[PDB]
């Protein structure tokens, strides 16, 4: 009970090192991604998007969940560096065609029934 | 009246060839070279 | 076995597989948890996840097993189990003209050792298991999605993944590219409740709760 | 002894000039490695049994073709390869120690089907 | 039993070596390949003159769907929904209500012909021979919407092809 | 000669379609000038051979 | 009923694309051999299990 | 089948076979497209007596797997007897 | 292959995706005269492989 | 029978028609509304009632195995005619 087999990191301190290593790889890659794919975004927008993705999981405290997130993040990086992804796949992080949905109670009330 | 299905003929079907069949044709190598050399000599003459 | 509509039993193979099942459990007691043979003569060895490399190596190399072919490797998702995933190895022995099934288990976070060292065929089967179920295989030469689209989020073959997914693609003329948007169906898939409220097979009746 | 076969019929499986002498070496090496496994391990008892049976046939049949009919393992070159695999397996069973008791029983309903 | 496909030892007598030498230098086995395609040039082609000629079909052919009537003109379909339950693609949508005369009939009978896999399971499951796959297969359209058949379109198909549909069922219903 | 019969059999396709005008009509509408046996004609004008 | 028919299994020697082409062409010949036996041994009776 | 004798000779010679014997285009040797109606037979279970379903119920004879071992000088065995070696074909051993 | 698609079409109604073989047997019995047509197709197919 | 609504659109045998203000009528502009003119409710009503001498009659729809499952209709009531639930043909017992 509570004794589990690890993936890569035996504790959060070790896991956070892999998070920082992954962040440095993504940070150095955005200039190349915005160049090869000929994206109409800036290097600042891309690096802001990377930061947005990392802060989205800043509340994790289980090292194994962090290990999978780094594993999944490295697969994403490998797909982008080798240009397995297309321009359509790299722009799906920006949701350019999705109309902004309401956030406040009143706006959600007027348009439909969803919470 | 009686059962009627799709069945083989009473005596069965005839033999069906399946084995490879590549018949031998042409002349021997000796004759082929003899004809070609004879053509040259007449051509040269 | 004279009944036209009923499948005849082969009790010679049933004894042979039962005998060999004990044989494996005697040689690998550290890993073998349960052995069984089905009524259609298929032997199953249920092992601890730690025994993936020892068990498969024995079954491939032992002179009385010689299971040189990995017929297939797949996972089954059973949410009600503490370990929801069930890794299934189907091996074939050409020397003895026999088949054996090796089964283990894991969950969302526990890795399972990669069997590429034992069977080169497991390279893509483990990529498919990871891609479609999210089961991580440790020490895999290169693990990544094999079937799903690039950037696809989630694991489709999990029982809690919806049939139509969460996103769908179209072409948008404003951005001049194919985009991904939340799924809306013109006709919703119609769920049919087909189960009959009367028990079909008394032989499999589970003890009352 | 018999005439030497020109081919085994299997691609990449070279003919063996001395099938008997090579088999006697491999089986003897297997029985030496099995001496390091505890006397009561079922792997040792079973593997020594079958190895001795094949070793006796190799010593009691000088003709290769007649030896193959007794070993029932295909070409004599296949039998040598299986001896090499068994020897490699025994060297690895020592490290794994499968004869030890079960590492851990499964949860209560892990192998219960249907659910 | 097995056989070898490429386990043969060539002869080494001087006449066999010369024969292979002539084949290498005079391209005999390539000239032989030319002779096989020359033969086809002088055979009658297998092409048919479509649309003036049609490829042969059979009474079991599974083509466009149709809803049939009894000889009196009453619809055969009685809204049992067996076709809807067995349709692998869920291409059939049905609604039903008691008709003005109290008859069990449908108010909606739609087949999305772009979901359908033309498998015939619906006509197998129909207990009144109401929904059938007809012999028509030349019904391509210039727009997607034209392939979403409703009840009116399916009754029109049945009334159009009934003469042929009835004769095909007459030719194959004893096998069913 | 079977050679002559071929040429003769090709000259009878012109006559079997009603002359040159009929022969050319079926050569350009259907790209085929075979002569067949009239099995029947439907109410829309289609003729089946 | 594959144990009631007679046919030969082609076997290659080189393991290359040419031996696998010969195996496939020779398997087509063996399929004609089986079809001959299925056309003559076809028995009468029902075509689906008589269990409704 | 409408080829003149000369063209038949030319195409038979160019291929080395007698093509006319085995033409790849079908002719009146095919079955008639209209056939007499069938009268198919019935299965072994079409009986009026001695035909209770519990005596031929295949699904209800299936059983759960029989547990051989569970964690909840004996001779060695293999999964089955070693496979007998195939015999070279006598129809055509070498292609 | 076109002629062997007619055998598919004459037993199931579809040239390719017959859905003919099912658990329990097949879906319908062979129509009368089919086996005669399979014999005629098979009698010549060996020559087709020889040309190949 | 086929009848037209006041705006001119035809009414189907199910009683479906678009109201004068429904925007969905735009789909029929430049095209036509497919309607089957052989209303089955009218055609079945045109069939004569069959007189029979027995209290119970069977209908398979005609054509044997090409009809519908054979059902048995009770003709004891004199006020109304027994109707086949499958094909709508009516039967009446002769002189009750
Ligand atoms: C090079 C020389 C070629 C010779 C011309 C071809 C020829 O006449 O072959 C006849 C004849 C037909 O051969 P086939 O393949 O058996 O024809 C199938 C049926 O028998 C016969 O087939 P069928 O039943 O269809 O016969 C009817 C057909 C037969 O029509 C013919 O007469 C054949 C075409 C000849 C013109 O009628 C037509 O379709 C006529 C319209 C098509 C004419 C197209 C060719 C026109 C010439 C183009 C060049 C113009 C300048 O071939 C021979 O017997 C040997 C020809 C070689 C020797 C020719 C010189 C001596
Ligand atoms: C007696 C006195 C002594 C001297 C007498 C000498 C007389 C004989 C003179 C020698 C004859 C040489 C003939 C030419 C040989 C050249 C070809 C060759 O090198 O063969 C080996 C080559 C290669 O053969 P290979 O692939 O098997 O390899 C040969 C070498 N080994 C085996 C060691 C690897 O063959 C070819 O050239 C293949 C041809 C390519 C395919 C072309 C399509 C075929 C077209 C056929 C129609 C041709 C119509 C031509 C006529 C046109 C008219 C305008
Ligand atoms: C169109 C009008 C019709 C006539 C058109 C000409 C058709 C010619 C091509 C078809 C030939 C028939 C096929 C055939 O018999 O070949 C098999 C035969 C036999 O094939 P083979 O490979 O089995 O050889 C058998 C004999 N051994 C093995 C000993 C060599 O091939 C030949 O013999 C052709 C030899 C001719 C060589 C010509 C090459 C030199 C060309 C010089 C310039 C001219
Ligand atoms: C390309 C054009 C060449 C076409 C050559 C024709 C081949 C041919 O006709 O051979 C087929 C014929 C088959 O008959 P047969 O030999 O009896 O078969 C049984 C044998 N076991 O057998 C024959 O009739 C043999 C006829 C061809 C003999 C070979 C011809 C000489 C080839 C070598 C010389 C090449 C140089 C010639 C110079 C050309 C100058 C114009
Ligand atoms: C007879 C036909 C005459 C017309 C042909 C004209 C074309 C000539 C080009 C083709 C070459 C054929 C001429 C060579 C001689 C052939 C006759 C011959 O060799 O004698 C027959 C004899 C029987 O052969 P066998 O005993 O069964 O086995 C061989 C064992 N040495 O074989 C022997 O045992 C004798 C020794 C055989 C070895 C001699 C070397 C032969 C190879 C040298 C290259 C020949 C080609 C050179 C020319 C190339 C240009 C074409
Ligand atoms: C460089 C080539 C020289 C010719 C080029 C110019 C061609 C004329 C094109 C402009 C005039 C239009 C002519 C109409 C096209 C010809 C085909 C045709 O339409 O046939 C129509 C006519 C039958 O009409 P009909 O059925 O009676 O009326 C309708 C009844 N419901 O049946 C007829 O055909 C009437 C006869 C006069 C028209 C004949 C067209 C001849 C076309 C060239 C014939 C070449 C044939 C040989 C081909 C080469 C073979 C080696
Ligand atoms: C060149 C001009 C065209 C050739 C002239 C027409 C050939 C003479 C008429 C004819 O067809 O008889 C030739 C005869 C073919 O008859 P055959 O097929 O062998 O036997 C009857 C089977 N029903 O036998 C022959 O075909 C003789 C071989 C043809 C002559 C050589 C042509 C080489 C080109
Ligand atoms: C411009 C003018 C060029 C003419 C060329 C003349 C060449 C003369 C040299 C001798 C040729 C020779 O010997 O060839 C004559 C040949 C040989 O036939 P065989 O002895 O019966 O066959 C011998 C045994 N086989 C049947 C196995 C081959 O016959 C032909 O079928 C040649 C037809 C061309
Ligand atoms: S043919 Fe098959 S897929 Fe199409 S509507 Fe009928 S049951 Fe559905
Ligand atoms: S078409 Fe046939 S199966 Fe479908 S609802 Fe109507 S009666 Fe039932
Ligand atoms: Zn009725």
């Amino acid at each position: 009970s509570t004794s589990v087999k690890p993936i890569f990191s035996r504790d959060m301190n070790e896991a956070k090192r892999r998070v920082r290593e992954l962040y440095r790889a993504w940070y150095r890659e955005v200039p190349n991604t915005v160049h090869l794919f000929q994206l109409d975004i800036s290097v600042k927008q891309g690096r802001d998007k990377v930061r947005e993705m990392f802060k989205k999981n800043a509340h994790i405290t289980d090292p194994r969940v962090v290990d999978l997130l780094v594993i999944k993040g490295k697969m994403e990086l490998e797909e982008t560096i080798k240009v397995w992804k297309q321009r359509t796949h790299v722009m799906r992080f920006f949701h350019e065609t999705e109309a902004p949905r309401p956030k406040d109670f009143l706006s959600k009330f007027y348009v439909g029934h969803d919470p | 009246s009686k059962v009627k299905q799709d069945m083989p003929p009473v005596g069965g079907y005839g033999p069906i060839d399946y084995k490879r069949n590549l018949p031998r044709r042409g002349l021997s190598g000796y004759s082929m070279f003899a004809v070609g050399i004879g053509a040259l000599l007449f051509g040269y003459w | 076995d004279t009944r036209p509509t009923v499948r005849p039993r082969n009790d010679v193979a049933h004894k042979q597989l039962s005998a060999f099942g004990e044989y494996v459990a005697e040689i690998l007691p550290k890993y073998v948890q349960q052995v069984q043979v089905s009524c259609f003569n298929e032997l199953e060895i249920c092992i601890h996840p730690d025994g993936v490399i020892p068990v498969l190596t024995f079954l491939r190399d032992h002179s009385n097993a010689q299971f040189k072919s990995l017929a297939d490797l797949t996972a089954v998702d059973i949410p009600t189990r503490q370990n929801r995933f069930e890794i299934v190895y189907n091996l074939l022995s050409l020397r003895f003209n026999s088949r054996i099934r090796v089964k283990t288990y894991t969950d969302e976070l526990t890795p399972i050792e990669s069997s590429v060292p034992v069977y080169k065929a497991a390279n893509w089967y483990e990529r498919e298991i990871w891609d479609m179920f999210g089961v991580f295989f440790a020490n895999h030469p290169d693990l990544r999605r094999i079937l799903t689209d690039y950037g696809f989020e989630g694991h489709p073959f999990r029982k809690d993944f919806p049939l139509s997914g969460y996103v769908e693609l179209r072409y948008d003329d404003e951005v001049k590219r194919v985009v991904a948007e939340p799924v809306e169906l013109a006709q919703e898939f119609r769920k049919f409740d087909l189960n009959s409220p009367w028990e079909a097979f008394p032989a499999y009746r589970q003890p009352p709760e | 002894a018999g005439l030497l076969k020109k081919t085994t019929g299997l691609v990449g499986l070279a003919v063996c000039e001395t099938p008997h002498e090579r088999l006697k070496i491999l089986y003897t090496k297997i029985l030496d490695v099995l001496g390091h496994i505890p006397k009561n391990a079922a792997y040792r008892k079973y593997t020594e049994q079958i190895t001795n049976e094949k070793l006796s046939m190799v010593k009691a049949e000088p003709d290769v073709k007649k030896l193959e009919e007794r070993l029932q393992g295909g070409q004599i070159e296949e039998v040598i390869l299986q001896a090499e695999n068994e020897l490699s397996l025994a060297r690895k069973m020592i490290q794994w120690k499968p004869w030890e008791p079960l590492v851990e029983e499964p949860p209560a309903s892990q192998w219960k089907w249907p659910i | 039993t097995y056989k070898y496909v490429n386990l043969r030892e060539p002869s080494m007598d001087m006449k066999s070596v010369t024969d292979r030498a002539a084949q290498t230098l005079l391209w005999t086995e390539l000239i032989r390949g030319l002779g096989m395609t020359l033969s086809y040039l002088f055979r009658e082609p297998a092409t048919i003159n479509y649309p003036f000629e049609k490829g042969p079909l059979s009474p079991r052919f599974r083509g466009e769907h149709a809803l049939r009537r009894y000889p009196s003109g009453e619809e055969r379909c009685i809204a049992c929904k067996l076709c809807e339950a067995v349709c692998p693609a869920q291409a059939i949508t049905i609604e039903a209500e008691p008709r003005a005369d109290g008859s069990r009939r449908t108010t909606r009978y739609d087949i999305d012909m772009t979901k359908c896999i033309y498998c015939g399971f619906c006509q197998e499951a129909c207990p009144v021979d109401a929904i059938v796959e007809g012999p028509n297969f030349e019904f391509s359209t210039e727009t997607h919407e034209e392939l979403l058949y409703n009840k009116e379109k399916l009754l029109n198909n049945g009334d159009k092809w009934e003469a042929e549909i009835a004769a095909n069922i007459q030719a194959d219903y004893l096998y069913r | 000669m079977e050679l002559l019969q071929v040429l003769k059999r090709g000259l009878q396709q012109v006559s079997g379609h009603g002359g040159l005008r009929g022969y050319l009509r079926v050569l350009f509408r259907a790209n085929d000038v075979r002569v067949g046996t009239l099995v029947g004609e439907d109410k829309y004008g289609n003729k089946y051979y | 009923v594959y144990d009631q028919v007679e046919f030969d299994v082609p076997i290659g020697s080189r393991g290359d694309c040419y031996d696998r082409y010969l195996c496939r062409v020779e398997e087509m010949r063996q399929s004609i051999r089986i079809i001959s036996q299925c056309l003559n041994k076809m028995p009468p009776g029902e075509i689906k299990v008589d269990d409704a | 089948a409408s080829a003149t004798r000369f063209i038949q000779w030319l195409r038979n010679w160019a291929s080395g076979r007698d093509l006319q014997a085995k033409l790849q285009l079908r002719y009146q040797e095919i079955s008639k497209r209209t056939q007499p109606p069938p009268k198919l037979p019935v299965g072994p279970s079409h009986k009026l007596s001695n035909n209770y379903y519990c005596t031929r119920d295949g699904r209800r004879e299936a059983m759960p797997p029989s547990i051989v071992m569970s964690s909840q000088e004996k001779k060695a065995v293999s999964p089955a007897p070693p496979i007998k070696r195939w015999e070279l074909s006598q129809d055509e051993p070498y292609l | 292959r076109e002629k062997m698609f007619e055998f598919y079409e004459r037993v199931s109604g579809a040239r390719m995706h017959a859905a003919y073989v099912r658990p329990g047997g097949v879906h319908q019995d062979l129509p009368l005269g089919l086996m005669d047509d399979i014999y005629e197709f098979s009698k010549n197919f060996s020559l087709r492989i020889d040309e190949l | 029978g086929v009848r037209t609504s006041p705006t001119g659109e035809k009414v189907t045998h199910t009683g479906q028609v678009y109201d004068d203000g429904d925007y969905r009528k735009v789909r029929f502009v430049g095209r036509q509304k497919e309607v089957n003119e052989n209303f089955a409710i009218d055609l079945i009503a045109e069939q004569p009632v069959s007189q029979v001498g027995s209290r119970v009659i069977s209908c398979d729809g005609g054509g044997g195995a090409l009809g519908h499952p054979r059902v048995y209709i009770n003709l004891d009531k004199e006020t109304k005619t027994g109707t086949c639930g499958y094909c709508g043909l009516q039967f009446r017992q002769q002189h009750h």
